């Protein structure tokens, strides 16, 4: 319990030897805060690669999700770490995750307007036509947010 | 009830309003669309404030007087939304955790 709790720190803080200690001591890859969020959750939220990589190793849940259904991949996107999620979809995430209002990570990645996490995420079979519960579209979105260049990306598919 | 339950009911309501009520809300009410110089919960409650006797935000104007104890007119409709889209940001964001 104490190993779990200060897993989810370490992995949050991006320190990245406590995080290799706590998970040789027995700590619970997969622990959850009152939020449901996870180490992963936490770690790629925050851009900590190589702590994403020694969880994923660990087997941590690539598609557990938080509260607003949010998967580690959606927090990666959203934050814009390119390099995670990349790593994410090498270990199996789930490219088209729909959060508690329909939200896949591509949407998330057109709303912040970062075009190569777009690419990869097409690349990994991304669903263009994938409606949240607002009636949008990835490409409404990446419009709506004045990323042109995105929308049209989308739209040529 | 701990900041996680706080957010949480807030959040789950504001989901059943966008999907389970019909739009527009409260007889046509417009708003202010909240102040991002404030806290937010406090805000959401300002904004809100002269909307009296709306059954569909009255659960979520409770929560906020419990939570808050101390740009733009858009219709409630919006307001919810915005407020939603917020929040679920806010999160992303870690400002919660």
């Amino acid at each position: 319990s104490d190993l779990d709790k200060k897993l989810l720190e370490a992995a949050r803080a991006g320190q990245d030897d406590e995080v290799r200690i706590l998970m040789a001591n027995g700590a619970d890859v997969n622990a959850r805060d009152s939020y449901g969020s996870t180490p992963l959750h936490l770690a790629a939220r925050e851009g900590h690669l190589e702590i994403v990589e020694v969880l994923l190793k660990y087997g941590a849940d690539v598609n557990a999700a938080d509260f607003i259904g949010d998967t580690p991949l959606h927090l990666a996107a959203y934050r814009g770490h390119l390099e995670i999620v990349e790593v994410l979809l090498k270990y199996g995430a789930d490219v088209n995750a729909s959060d508690i209002t329909g939200e896949t990570p591509l949407h998330l990645a057109a709303q912040i307007g970062h075009l190569e996490i777009v690419e990869v995420l097409l690349k990994h079979g991304a669903d263009v036509n994938a409606q949240d519960k607002f009636g949008k579209t990835p490409a409404d979105i990446a419009a709506d947010n004045g990323h042109e260049d995105i929308a049209e990306v989308l739209q040529k598919l | 009830v701990p900041p996680s339950t706080a957010l949480k009911e807030l959040i789950e309501e504001l989901v059943n309003i966008t999907q389970n009520q019909k739009a527009p809300l409260c007889n046509g009410s417009m708003v202010w669309s909240i102040n991002l110089t404030a806290g937010v919960y406090c805000a959401a409650l300002e904004s809100l404030i002269n909307v009296s006797g709306c059954s569909a935000i009255e659960k979520t104007q409770r929560m906020l007087n419990g939570f808050c104890p101390h740009d733009t007119k858009i219709e409630v409709a919006q307001f919810v939304k915005d407020l939603l889209v917020h929040l679920k940001k806010l999160f992303r964001e870690g400002q919660f955790n």
